[PDB]
């Protein structure tokens, strides 16, 4: 007598997601069921990527990022609860019923990015931003989402598993298999779902981790040892030809000025010397007229035979 | 291929029990065989929106005539029982099938989605998931081993296109004896040799067998401008098909 | 960060009276759940105690020779699990053995120590029938030491803030010609730390402080101006007057610990396997 | 489907539950797969479809056997064959002891003749991982999970989203390949025989980059005189490192000269001179073959 | 409505912990080991794991229950 399946929301690898009701104040949730897996991790215990989500989940509190509502566990299956989230960054992106004006992407991007600063500040990198992890809800408040992938850094000497978001947002340095990296893999996936929010169409659509590589250093340029000190040293390192890349303002030819900056700094091939959420933040672009759209003005989602 | 023979006499095995039963068409009281050519061409003009891969069509066209050899489909709903097979044969054989928004919306909405969902679990159902169906297409694949002429290859697949359009002639043939005559049909309109004695040694059709079809696909290839259909020609029009489709075909063929 | 946790929010207490208030409050709902089921059998808050501790020192024996090589804090945390369980439940209800090995399994988890489970209960000195059961047991415990901590998994141990403070002396304070020999003694405190409850009534940061000033004090060395200027309280001496008073009472409640005796322990097992078999 | 009675949930993947099941009226322990066609926007899912499609004409016993295929309304159940534990597991549990030589021969001796079988009726497995072969008590060891598999009447396209995990994929995958082909099978198989050998992957690559150098790293990096073509691969760069070859002693000690030769027929590069399925069944290796 | 950047003011209950950028200025840089190029190359920089550091050393060295 706590939660009254009420839906179907969703199917997973991980998990099945569906909505159900609190039956004390009647609210809405998302309740995440964790599958047991192959038979073979019947004795492992609890999911490791549901524990990741309660643990990180359980010790965060920002207005971008989704709440953990509950976590009860039948013993033999663990559900998770999450608020509902009416849909994603996705959906808009691939709705062409509406239209990404200015102010609309640009507010995308300040809940973005303040989600960011504030998990950034708390040494945990999300590392699977993409636009389908971006929720939105019905008073149109991005969240980020999916903290399975997420982990702590800052603290040396802890490499662990090669968990990866998919190439299309990975950052040239996970690419070349990096074990140790700073905010700048959630910076350039940032700056690829901004490119996708400009151009409706991913920017860098590559098939494989190599494609991903050649595509990423066709539009941007091979870059040199001036602009990545330390390129060769990464251990899955390869090298590639002296492509010029396309200038900024020819792939984006609607953006502004103190767009086009913003973007190279996203996209800046050094990990060090590329932008963070609090540098971006206070870049002259979120300042600019117009201002940022408010959540609730923002966008919400032949022939027959005769016979 | 070492398992390359398995595979053909694999084939040979069971396009025998994927074949539809023989003078079906009769026992229909509603359809008739100009609306199922009508049929077969609303599914090529599909396959030609969607980039689907001929197998998918060739297979499509072997379940709609598998399934009507086994239940009576009125009028309105033949079309429904030709997109479910459609979805049926893109899910088998597509890399990603078209969601079933786009199989309802080629339609332009006559059978909702639901509608398309139960009827593709009733031919489920009646073909008791038998679906990897020996094809015009893939014989024809197996025999273009033994040749190569790109022109001679794309003519080829017209003709065994051809076939699926009319069932009075083509029914009463396997797929393998229908791929034959299509091979030597157009080894003789483009080089001008004839069915190669290896495949006679490989498949065991000698010219004689193959006579019958031989000269009903002849014919078909004669009157192929002059049939109701065309969406084939147009098809094979096009330059990645090599334009044999506007061909001049034999007037005599010994 | 341990400033907005849940650990600082929910599993810091005021005194060691609230401690004592809920292991008896557990102690009292358990009696009454067994005497409303169906006399000395049932074991004292004190015995209970007793028993825990020598239960939380099995624990860091086990851990302490594990394969592989456990990082301290995933050894801390399991510490940590086994103290907040036994906080709220009776060692009469769930065997402190196997608590401290599901304590054991869910810190592996949390802290990305990635082992399999039979590596886990290989490390058990026990038969591979008795590894398979023990495997089966912590896999039924696992969720309900899950709840029982209210799903707060992250714990922060004192060890970051400790490199924090050395590296700080090291820069702002030249007067400590080198705080690595402070290092050793600091340790030792610590685990001392360990062994009582200033877990669940301190800070981290409180702790590897007192442990440091400890370290100092017994190497005759005094910091009362690292206190006072480079921690900046000599604008503020209320709030370095709590802290002195905070690590005087960690230092009284390290000194006022008194490990197990080896035959009370045994007589407390005897008890506590009696009372397993009779509920 | 009141026939079966549910002992215990085995586990659950991706779009179907499994159960373990007693067969009321006869007494045989089944696994029942449930997969609920409600709650799909697409119908009964494609890979439900070619694997139920394709598992009903491969009748052989080191395949599992689709003992029953139940259709309802809104739900799809699958009686298999039940199996105690899989390969994964086996070897899991046998670490530190090896899996013998006899029984290592043995189960490579079923897997190639189930792979036979499997591509002589055109079908092509594709997910070929020590997590996919079942064993039972009685020392057989049977193919499952044909989730990947397709039918090669027609050549069958690389998709980059369903492949096999990356420590049994084949180097044309890895290079950007168009087409399957037997070949890839074979290279999982090989995979597996020397995982089997040395209780470890023999290439456990974190990326495909990292994959992609482990192998170059272990058979040596490809020139166009033994792959005649890898220059022209999509994603083959010119720069790659030129590793070179390690001789197989150390690659798989325990094996001898007859099971060092057939695993490197399993690991050409050329995957048309790759070892096929039947070609491997005779090899001498398997001379003296015993299921133990 | 324009955006104006607002720092977040999270309090952490004891000491100012000096900026990112001014750690290598201020010495803390001397007594914690370097970032080797492989570190360097993914962004890794031995200043972070110094911030990280001195924040939960002075996390909470204030607080009272
Ligand atoms: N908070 C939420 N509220 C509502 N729906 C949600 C929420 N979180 C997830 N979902 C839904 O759950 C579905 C499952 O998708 P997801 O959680 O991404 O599983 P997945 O396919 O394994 N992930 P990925 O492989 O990264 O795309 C999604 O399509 C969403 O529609
Ligand atoms: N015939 C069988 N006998 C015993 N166990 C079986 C059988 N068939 C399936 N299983 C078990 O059922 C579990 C899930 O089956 P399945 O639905 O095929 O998942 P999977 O393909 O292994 N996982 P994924 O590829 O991640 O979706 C596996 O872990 C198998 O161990
Ligand atoms: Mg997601
Ligand atoms: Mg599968």
């Amino acid at each position: 007598k706590r939660y009254e399946k009420l839906d179907f929301l969703g199917e997973g690898q991980f998990a099945t997601v569906y909505k159900a009701r609190d039956k004390n104040t009647n609210q809405i949730v998302a309740i995440k069921k964790i599958k047991l897996g192959h038979r073979s991790e019947a004795k492992d215990g609890i999911n490791r990527t549901a524990l990741r989500e309660i643990k990180l989940l359980q010790e965060l509190s920002h207005p971008n990022i989704i709440g953990l509502l509950d976590a009860f566990g039948h013993k033999s299956n663990i559900s998770l609860v999450f608020d509902f989230m009416e849909t994603d960054l996705e959906v808009i992106i691939k709705d062409n019923s509406l239209v990404l004006t200015p102010s609309h992407i640009k507010a995308y991007m300040l809940m973005t990015l303040q989600g960011l600063e504030y998990l950034h500040q708390h040494w945990i990198l999300h590392r699977d931003l993409k636009p389908n992890n971006l929720l939105l809800d019905e008073n149109g408040v991005l969240k980020l989402a999916d903290f399975g992938l997420a982990k702590s850094f800052g603290s040396p000497n802890r490499a662990y598993t090669h968990q990866v978001v998919t190439r299309w947002y990975r950052a040239p340095e996970l690419l070349f298999g990096a074990r140790m990296y700073g905010v700048g893999v959630d910076m350039w996936a940032v700056g690829c779902i901004l490119a996708e929010l400009l151009l409706r169409v991913p920017f860098l659509p590559g098939d494989s981790d190599l494609d991903q590589l050649t595509r990423i250093f066709e539009t941007l340029g091979t870059p040199t040892e001036e602009q990545w000190p330390d390129m060769c040293s990464l251990p899955d390192y390869v090298t590639f030809k002296s492509f010029p890349g396309i200038p900024l303002h020819h792939i984006f030819s609607a953006a502004g000025d103190d767009l086009l900056d913003l973007i190279q700094g996203l996209f800046l091939f050094n990990p060090c010397a590329r932008i963070t959420a609090t540098q971006a933040l206070k870049m002259k672009y979120f300042s600019n007229r117009p201002g940022p759209t408010p959540g609730c003005q923002l966008p919400r989602p032949p022939k027959k035979l005769i016979f | 291929p070492d398992y390359h023979e398995d595979i053909h006499t694999y084939l040979r095995e069971m396009e025998v029990k994927c074949k539809p039963k023989v003078g079906y068409m009769k026992k229909q009281p509603d359809i008739t065989n100009s609306m199922r050519a009508i049929l077969v061409d609303w599914l090529v003009e599909v396959g030609e929106e969607y980039k689907l891969q001929n197998e998918t069509l060739h297979l499509a066209v072997n379940y709609i005539d598998r399934f009507l050899s086994s239940m009576s489909v009125l009028r309105g709903k033949l079309q429904l029982v030709g997109t479910a097979a459609m979805l049926l044969a893109s899910k088998f054989e597509e890399i990603y099938p078209p969601e079933v928004a786009e199989f309802v919306y080629i339609t332009d909405d006559t059978y909702t989605k639901k509608q398309v969902l139960r009827m593709e679990h009733l031919v489920l159902k009646v073909l008791t998931f038998d679906l990897a169906a020996p094809t015009v297409n893939q014989f024809l694949t197996q025999y273009f081993l033994h040749q190569a002429n790109c022109k001679v290859e794309s003519l080829a697949m017209f003709l065994g296109e051809l076939s699926l359009i009319d069932a009075d002639p083509y029914l009463k043939y396997l797929p393998s004896v229908i791929a034959g005559a299509a091979f030597h049909l157009a080894l003789y309109t483009v080089t001008g040799q004839s069915w190669p004695e290896s495949l006679i040694r490989k498949t065991g059709y000698t010219l004689e067998s193959l006579k019958p079809c031989l000269m009903d696909l002849h014919q078909t290839y004669l009157k192929a401008p002059q049939h109701a259909q065309q969406s084939i020609r147009e098809k094979y029009k096009n330059s990645k098909y090599h334009g044999v489709s506007l061909l001049n075909p034999p007037e005599t063929l010994n | 960060m341990y400033h907005n946790s849940s650990q600082k929010r929910h599993w810091t207490f005021s005194s060691e009276e609230q401690l004592a208030r809920l292991r008896a409050d557990a102690n009292r709902k358990f009696r009454c759940k067994a005497v409303a089921n169906g006399d000395p059998v049932f074991l004292e808050p004190h015995e209970e105690m007793t028993l825990c501790k020598y239960y939380e020192k099995r624990l860091l024996e086990f851990c302490s020779v594990f394969k592989p090589a456990m990082p301290r804090s995933v050894v801390g945390t399991a510490c940590m699990y086994f103290k907040r369980f036994y906080l709220n439940n009776s060692v009469m209800e769930y065997h402190p053995r196997i608590i401290m090995l599901t304590c054991a399994f869910l810190a592996c988890k949390v802290d990305e120590f990635n082992v399999s489970s039979p590596q886990f209960v290989g490390n058990l000195r026990e038969s591979p029938l008795g590894q398979e059961k023990a495997l089966e047991q912590i896999l039924e415990y696992e969720l309900l030491l899950i709840q029982q901590l209210n799903f707060h998994l992250i714990v922060h141990n004192p060890y970051r803030p400790f490199e924090g403070f050395l590296i700080d002396l090291k820069t702002r304070y030249p007067i400590l010609e080198n705080p690595e020999i402070l290092r050793k003694t600091a340790d030792d405190f610590l685990n001392r730390i360990a062994l009582t409850d200033a877990y669940l009534l301190y800070t981290p940061s409180q702790i590897a402080l007192t442990a440091i000033l400890s370290s100092a004090s017994r190497a005759g060395i005094t910091m009362e101006s690292y206190l006072s200027e480079s921690l900046m309280l000599k604008e503020n001496r209320t709030c370095l007057s709590q802290l002195l008073d905070i690590m005087k009472s960690m230092r009284n409640l390290v000194k006022k610990y008194e490990p197990p005796r080896s035959e009370e322990v045994a007589v407390l097992k005897q008890k506590l396997e009696r009372c397993h078999s009779a509920e | 489907m009141e026939n079966f009675q549910k002992v215990e949930k085995i586990g659950e993947g991706t779009y179907g539950v499994v159960y373990k099941a007693r067969n009321k009226l006869t007494g045989e322990v089944v696994a029942l797969k449930k997969i609920r066609l409600d709650t799909e926007t697409e119908g009964v899912p494609s890979t439900a479809i070619r694997e139920i499609s394709l598992l009903k004409e491969l009748n052989h016993p080191n395949i599992v056997k689709l003992l029953d295929v139940i259709h309802t309304e809104n739900k799809l159940y699958l009686v298999f064959e039940f199996l105690h534990q899989d390969l994964k597991k086996f070897m899991d549990a046998s670490a530190l002891t090896g899996i013998p030589l006899p029984l290592i021969k043995s189960y490579l001796f079923q897997l190639l003749q189930g792979l036979a079988f499997c591509h002589s009726h055109r079908v092509l497995h594709r997910d070929l991982k020590p997590q996919n072969l079942l064993i039972n008590t009685e020392g057989a060891i049977k193919l499952a999970d044909f989730g990947l598999a397709r039918a090669f009447g027609v050549p069958v396209r690389t998709y980059t989203h369903e492949v096999v995990t990356l420590w049994y994929r084949a180097p044309e995958i890895l290079l950007g390949c168009k087409y399957y082909s037997t070949a890839v099978d074979i290279w999982s198989l090989g995979c597996i025989f020397a995982e089997m050998v040395t209780r470890r992957a023999l290439f456990p690559g974190d990326s495909e980059i990292d994959q992609l150098f482990r192998i170059f790293r272990t058979l040596g990096t490809p020139d166009e005189v033994v792959w005649p073509g890898v220059t022209s691969m999509p994603d083959y760069k010119p720069s790659f490192p030129k590793w070179a070859r390690q001789d197989f002693s150390k690659v798989v000690p325990p094996l001898d000269e007859d099971g060092r030769s057939l695993l490197s027929q399993m690991l050409h590069y050329d995957p048309n001179k790759r070892i096929s399925a039947k070609a491997a069944l005779a090899h001498p290796f398997f001379q003296d073959v015993t299921k133990p | 409505a324009l955006y104006e950047y607002q720092p977040l003011q999270i309090e952490t209950y004891g000491p100012h912990v000096p900026e990112l950028e001014m750690l290598g200025r201020l010495g803390y840089l001397n007594h914690v080991r370097a970032a080797s190029p492989q570190d360097l190359a993914g962004g890794y920089t031995s200043s972070l794991a110094c911030h990280r550091a001195l924040q939960d050393a002075f996390s909470g060295l204030f607080w009272q229950p």
